[PDB]
């Protein structure tokens, strides 16, 4: 039969099918079938055409995306999309009436809009343009200007600056509508004293002089952005006087120094929760704020404060978890770490300090998915004690001993990794299985957990793949000091454990990472195992997540140590297994994986022949403050400068004489700056080490443009094949 | 001799939390005259009528005055509290009072402040993790402990202030926030008039 080739991977010849739906009510959802927008009925499965695909091929532009108002009356049309960072972009927008079937032409959302969002009910619009917030009560009426302080690279209203987009909210948007759309809450970010990273962008051949890109970007220990939080009443807006925003100040425990706004969650129509986080991120507070028309302010009662801090590391996995409020808003459920260091659901009263865990065990809750008056729905890795598994559970609120697994036994062979999408009021839910078999999408009704139908079973792909010698995947664990540590291996087809195979260690290994799971993937490793008979292993050592704080917080204040050592040790045990050629063990990684790869290669352990680092961190003082300081604290003599200096890649330059190294970086990387690899090469040059290198002009951290993506994997494949003496 | 309501219209109008007070004794006043310089929006009295206030004989006539936007009219009213009566100015009702909400007229010649400003946070901080927060509130007629931070106003909306409290003041940290309300076309003010009826020989009657 055939094998899964590099061309198959680069040309996407074996496609995974998806089933992306948008719930619009408690029983209906939108879905795109052959470019039409269809509205489906959850209970019956019938569908009408919501929007005929021919509706806008007379529009004059290409639609990048669309957004339908909650009441169904209007569709927001996105075109002229221009990507900025990981989540940010600008676009032109047209609104289109769905009963009159006509394009609104008056009082239009301007070109180069930074963000747009419908109110959660009805059809109000809030958008951000030139760093200021505007509100349209009706699609054809004029806009009310909420903010006037907006200013490029300095003041951000309703949108995030670079570091808040990347490391805090994972979003460009900093707008939070109240549940019924009365209030619009928004953050204001201030980058006034934040230093700028600068780098060249070469652009098209026709550009004579390169551009210099300048982004406000706080590297470790540098001056951070500041933040203020506001709420505006969108129902009492005046076309004659300037809008009034009420400021919700951070609690005084935060104002004494540097801090972040790290969570925003509306509790009720007149109650908002905010979570703040000190710049030393082992201390956070939640504030609960009620609207008070009488006194014209948002009162945040001190007695309603909830302090969350950590004694072994930082708070949350990457940030304090979001609360899920009961309907009346007087109590809420929140994932927090227990006394054993495991993360479970805790039950809070808004005015009571102590909380009550409703789950426990040596496993973890991944996320709270839905809340009804009777049941709390969550995802966890409890099943068979596999940290790399995900299942849907519901727990009865009247009796915490009644826990039901809703996904475990549906198809235990094919499906061990689940996510879920609930309808409104959680009357229906879609289940999405990602492995270890081909992905499978089903729909269920909540009232009696009945399976209604299969939405997508990837049977097309299944038929295609049987003519192909596909690799298999082994998920298991080894033991280090009476502790289970999980690994996975992508094994070549017809795997003969009496043969010796070369091994490529696929590493990431950042804090709370997980590279050993049950997820089905069709990627580069698939080609390496299927065509080149390479074993591709990954290993979750110390610092990895979803296994309790004792593992995760192990690398606290000491990045570049245990997580690095544990990758070397795992490779040693792999080479002892008998089917691994120990003269041909390589290692490769991206971003944090690039750092670990490099640190491993420079350790002089002798275990690895060659390695590839793509866009690596090389020195933690080079990386942004929020991510870095979360794990390392501040780079000062009073804090943690010693570990900052001892954990660079440049420090280990001498040891690279023992290995073949390939260093790759995009020149337009706004995330892990080219500087980082630039310093690695300089240190290797200064010490006489030969190595391979590759820059990618105007590529960012993803190196994901069509041509660049194909080029780097083609290049890396040559490198691996040559290193492994494959012809 | 005549009552001198001059100082409350010369110089720069003080902010609400930094109110200035004129106390008159043995002095004859024209209230109608003083009120003529303003466009009055609210005239709420307590323990006395807006007619009697301009015609009565008093032992003392006290006026607290400050800049204040009329958009915040409702937030300085009794019992409805309130960033203003908590941290800035709390009206006393121990004596007959009158609260006047007014805009100064166009060709009066006042030099107004850059903006209106009030304190919207004032707390003491103690504890090992610096997190026992105790909001500090004023008694009527007294100045906030957070007033000294920036008596002239706030150049920034949501401006933060920090200070160590002396052993005497109770120790710990003092935290204050001030908010900024943009200045209006015509200066908007507020003055609180208070009278007493003392037995002593000396009065403040109106002018004949
Ligand atoms: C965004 O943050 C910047 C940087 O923190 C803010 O700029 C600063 O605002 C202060 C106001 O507190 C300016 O003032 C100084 O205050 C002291 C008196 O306490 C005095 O010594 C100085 O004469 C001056 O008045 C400061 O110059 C200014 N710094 C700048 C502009 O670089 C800015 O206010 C913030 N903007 C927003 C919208 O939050
Ligand atoms: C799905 O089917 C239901 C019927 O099973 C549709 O509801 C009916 O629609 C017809 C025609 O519009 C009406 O005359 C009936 O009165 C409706 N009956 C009920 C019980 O609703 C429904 O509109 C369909 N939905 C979609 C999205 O196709
Ligand atoms: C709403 O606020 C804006 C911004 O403060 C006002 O516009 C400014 O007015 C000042 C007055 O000197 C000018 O210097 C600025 O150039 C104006 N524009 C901007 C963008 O700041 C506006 O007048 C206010 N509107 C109302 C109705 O009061
Ligand atoms: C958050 O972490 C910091 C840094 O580890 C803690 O501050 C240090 O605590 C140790 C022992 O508690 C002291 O010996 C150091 O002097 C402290 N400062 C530094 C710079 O290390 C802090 O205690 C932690 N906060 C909480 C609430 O646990
Ligand atoms: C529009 O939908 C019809 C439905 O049959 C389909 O045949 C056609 O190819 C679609 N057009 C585009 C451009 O997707
Ligand atoms: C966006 O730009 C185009 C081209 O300059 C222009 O024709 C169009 O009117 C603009 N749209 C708006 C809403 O200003
Ligand atoms: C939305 O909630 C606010 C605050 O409780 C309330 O005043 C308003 O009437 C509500 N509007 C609707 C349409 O329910």
């Amino acid at each position: 039969r055939k094998t899964y080739t590099l061309t198959d991977y680069l040309k996407n010849t074996y496609r995974l099918k998806l089933y992306s739906l948008r719930w619009i009510s408690d029983h209906e959802y939108l879905y795109k079938q052959e470019n039409n927008i269809l509205v489906f009925n959850a209970e019956y499965g019938n569908s009408s055409v919501f929007l005929e695909n021919s509706t806008f091929d007379e529009f004059g532009h290409s639609i990048n995306d669309y957004s339908i108002s909650p009441d169904g009356q209007f569709i927001l049309l996105e075109y002229n999309y221009v990507k900025q960072w990981r989540h940010s972009y600008t676009a032109s927008y047209d609104i289109y009436d769905l009963n009159k079937r006509q394009l609104i032409t008056e009082e239009r959302i301007p070109n180069n809009t930074q963000w747009v969002t419908w109110s959660p009910v009805g059809h109000k619009l809030a958008y951000v343009w030139n760093n200021d917030i505007y509100v349209k009560i009706e699609p054809n009426l004029p806009s009310y200007r909420i903010t006037w302080t907006g200013k490029e690279d300095i003041i951000y209203n309703g949108i995030t600056d670079w570091v808040y987009e990347e490391e805090v909210f994972s979003a460009y948007s900093a707008l939070w509508w109240s549940p019924n759309g009365t209030f619009l809450a928004y953050a204001q970010f201030n980058d006034t004293e934040v230093p700028l990273i600068e780098y060249s962008f070469y652009s098209d051949e026709s550009l004579q002089y390169p551009k210099t890109v300048r982004v406000p970007y706080p590297k470790a220990g540098a001056v951070n952005p500041t933040v203020k939080f506001f709420v505006v009443n969108t129902d009492s807006l005046s076309s004659v006087t300037n809008a009034t925003s009420i400021q919700i100040t951070a609690p005084a425990s935060m104002l004494i120094g540097d801090h972040y706004l790290c969570d925003v969650t509306w509790a009720t129509q007149e109650r908002i929760s905010l979570q703040w986080l000190r710049r030393i991120q082992n201390y956070s507070v939640m504030d609960i704020c009620d609207y008070d028309e009488s006194s014209g302010r948002w009162n945040c009662l001190v007695a309603r404060q909830h302090i969350e801090m950590s004694t072994t590391g930082w708070v949350g996995r990457f940030r304090p978890s979001e609360p899920h409020f009961t309907l009346d808003g007087n109590s809420f459920y929140k994932i927090i770490s227990n006394e054993e260091g495991y993360r479970h659901i805790c039950y809070f009263q808004i005015d009571k300090k102590d909380c009550t865990f409703i789950t426990k065990g040596t496993w973890e809750v991944i996320g709270i998915e839905a809340l009804t008056s009777d049941y709390l729905y969550y995802i966890s890795n409890e099943y068979k004690g596999m940290p790399g598994g995900r299942n849907l559970y519901k727990i009865q609120l009247s009796d915490y001993t009644k826990v039901t697994c809703l996904s475990c036994e549906l198809n235990p062979e094919r499906c061990q990794y689940y996510s879920v999408s609930f309808s409104k009021e959680a009357k229906y839910y879609q289940l999405r299985c990602s492995g270890p078999g081909l992905p499978l999408y089903t729909l269920h009704s909540s009232v009696n957990d009945k399976g209604l139908r299969v939405l997508e079973d990837n049977s097309a792909l299944d038929k295609m793949l049987q003519n192909v010698q596909m690799p298999s995947k082994k998920l298991d664990f080894i033991i280090l000091n009476e502790t289970k540590f999980w690994y996975q291996m992508i094994l070549p087809p017809h795997f003969d454990k009496s043969k010796k195979y070369p091994l490529l260690l696929d590493v990431y290994a950042g804090p709370c990472s997980q590279k050993a799971d049950t997820v089905f993937r069709l990627n580069w490793a698939t080609y390496l195992a299927s065509t080149e008979n390479i074993i591709v292993a990954s290993f979750d050592g110390r610092g990895s997540g979803y296994q309790g704080d004792k593992i995760m917080h192990a690398i606290n204040r000491r990045l570049g140590t245990f997580e690095v050592e544990d990758q070397i040790e795992a490779a040693r045990q792999f080479s002892k297994m008998g089917f691994v050629d120990n003269k041909r063990i390589a290692i490769w990684g991206w971003s944090y994986g690039g750092y670990v790869t490099s640190m491993v290669l420079g350790s002089g352990s002798g275990v690895f022949k060659c390695g590839i680092a793509v866009a690596p961190v090389s020195r933690w003082e080079y990386y942004d403050s929020v991510y870095t300081e979360r794990y390392m604290g501040l780079p000062t003599p009073e804090d943690n400068l010693d570990h900052y200096r001892n954990s660079t890649v440049m420090s280990r330059a001498e040891n690279f004489k023992q290995v073949e190294y390939l260093l790759i970086h995009g020149t337009a990387d706004d995330n892990v700056h080219f500087q980082q690899s630039a310093q690695i090469s300089k240190a290797l040059v200064d010490v006489g080490v030969d190595f391979q290198a590759m820059w990618y002009t105007d590529e960012d951290h993803g190196i994901a443009s069509s041509t660049a993506h194909q080029h780097i994997y083609t290049h890396m494949s040559h490198f691996i094949k040559q290193c492994f003496s494959l012809p | 001799t005549e009552c001198d309501f001059s100082p409350m219209l010369t110089g720069v109008a003080p902010q609400v939390y930094n109110f200035k007070r004129l106390v008159f004794s043995n002095c004859n006043y024209n209230l109608t005259k003083l009120l003529s310089l303003f466009a009055v929006d609210e005239f709420s009295c307590n323990g006395i009528s807006p007619d009697s206030i301009a015609r009565g004989c008093y032992s003392t006539l006290t006026v607290d005055y400050f800049a204040y936007p009329l958009s915040m009219k409702s937030y300085i009213r009794p019992g409805s509290a309130g960033n203003i009566p908590l941290y800035n100015y709390k009206q006393s009702f121990a004596n007959p009072t009158c609260r006047v909400m007014a805009s100064v007229l166009a060709n009066v010649t006042i030099t107004k402040p850059h903006a209106y400003g009030y304190i919207s946070k004032c707390s003491r901080l103690t504890g090992a993790n610096q997190d026992v927060e105790t909001p500090l509130y004023i008694n009527p007629g007294e100045y906030s402990i957070c007033r000294d931070f920036s008596p002239g106003g706030f150049s920034e909306d949501g401006q933060v202030f920090k200070r160590t409290l002396t052993q005497f003041e109770g120790g710990g940290l003092l935290i204050g926030v001030g908010t900024r309300v943009p200045m209006t076309d015509n200066l908007q003010m507020s003055f609180i008039i208070s009278v007493q009826y003392g037995t002593g020989t000396d009065s403040v009657c109106p002018m004949l």
